[PDB]
């Protein structure tokens, strides 16, 4: 599995 | 022994040439098994290994789940380019790259040895998850912004929860499904070729072909003395069939063969090999 | 932070004239990722050419394998042509069956 969402984050 | 699940992300901008691109691939040791390309029309996570194309029914939602996860990553890094760009105050006329590599290392007992998550910007270290899987190291001041955002969002804990959780388990499931490919040690097919240059000098080339995994050792010696400095050693290359190649050549005098043994060591060999012309 | 590619041209199996094989061009150690790789048969571009998915090494530099099926002869010279931002002119590496 690719690690999931990132919850629409932003570096 | 020890096995690893590793994911690689590359996202880069192309101004005046469309919108940013995001490509990602997955590997179990030295054998890819999955890919994702944001340029595709309706970008899906696609299998890239034989055991992924036939025994991936155990979970009927694998491909949809990974498709959405990969699309979310694509948008995250697409916007992140704009972020890193703002932090450095770089011009949008330029192309820039964000790379990520994360995954897990499992030991012979099936338990996690180490997890890791690292990010680079324009090919240089940008930010990394520390060994404790609880804090971040930012390479410069601009990456401090990413560190602050990720700390205040509590990202490190979800990172650790993936690395110690889904990563280990999916490494085990892949090792089981593809043990015919993954749990193999194909020894190299080795031979020496002979290429004259003059009436005075000859090239001897020692070939190791079609071996897996990628790690191998190839050395020449003259009557028993190593010749690493004199010999030419090309970087291990893939053969396109899921295996690897390597050779090592040396220029020796004409008639001075029958010395100069070649020596091959690889974990698929019962014993190390010694070849001589 | 730019890096020029290394090139290797080689066949998947040992060269045997008149038998089917795969011609390979391996480019590695380059950065950024955009790169132009063409496979040449007697100086002319081969149409049916595919490549592996983009990946990178521990030092973050990229590598790629371009490949196409071919059957070598005595007379047919094959090569690989690579251009990159770090290259002021494209590099050409001929296929040597002894390498």
């Amino acid at each position: 599995d690719f690690q999931e969402s990132a919850d629409s984050f932003l570096l | 022994g020890f096995h690893s699940l590793r994911y690689f992300y590359t996202a880069w901008s192309r101004p005046g040439s469309g919108e940013p691109r995001f490509v990602a691939v997955g590997y179990v040791d030295d054998t890819q098994f999955v890919r994702f390309d944001s340029d595709n029309a309706s970008p899906r996570a696609e299998p890239r290994a034989p055991w992924m194309d036939l025994v991936e029914q155990q979970d009927p939602q694998y491909w949809d789940r990974n498709t959405r996860n990969a699309r979310d990553a694509a948008q995250t890094y697409r916007v992140g380019l704009d972020n890193v760009r703002g932090y450095y105050n770089q011009s949008e006329a330029g192309s820039h790259t964000i790379q990520r590599m994360y995954g897990c290392d499992v030991g012979p007992h099936g338990r996690l040895l180490r997890g890791y998550d690292q990010l680079a910007y324009d090919g240089a270290d940008y930010i990394a998850l520390n060994e404790d899987l609880r804090s971040w190291t930012a390479a410069d001041l601009a990456a401090q912004n990413t560190r602050r955002k990720w700390e205040e969002a509590g990202y490190a804990e979800r990172d650790r929860a993936y690395l110690e959780g889904e990563c280990v388990e999916w490494l085990l499931k892949h090792l089981e499904n593809g043990r015919e490919t993954l749990l193999r040690a194909d020894p190299p097919k080795t031979h020496i070729t002979h290429h004259p240059i003059s009436d005075r000098e000859v090239t001897l080339r020692c070939w190791a072909l079609g071996f897996y995994p990628e790690e191998i050792t190839l050395t020449w010696q003259h009557d028993g003395e190593d010749q690493t400095q004199e010999m030419e050693l090309v970087e291990t290359r893939p053969d396109g069939n899921g295996a690897f190649q390597k050779w090592a050549a040396l220029v020796v005098p004409s008639g001075e063969e029958q010395r100069y043994t070649c020596h091959v060591q690889h974990e698929g060999l019962p014993q190390p090999l010694t070849l001589r012309w | 932070i730019q890096r020029t590619p290394k090139i290797q041209v080689y066949s998947r199996h040992p060269a045997e004239n008149g038998k089917s094989n795969f011609l390979n061009c391996y480019v590695s150690g380059f950065h950024p990722s955009d790169i132009e790789v063409d496979l040449l048969k007697n100086g002319e571009r081969i149409e049916k050419v595919e490549h592996s998915d983009l990946s990178f090494s521990k030092d973050w530099s990229f590598y790629l394998l371009y490949y196409t099926e071919f059957t070598p002869t005595e007379k047919d010279e094959y090569a690989c042509r690579v251009n990159h931002v770090t290259l002021s002119q494209p590099k050409i590496v001929k296929w040597d069956r002894d390498m």
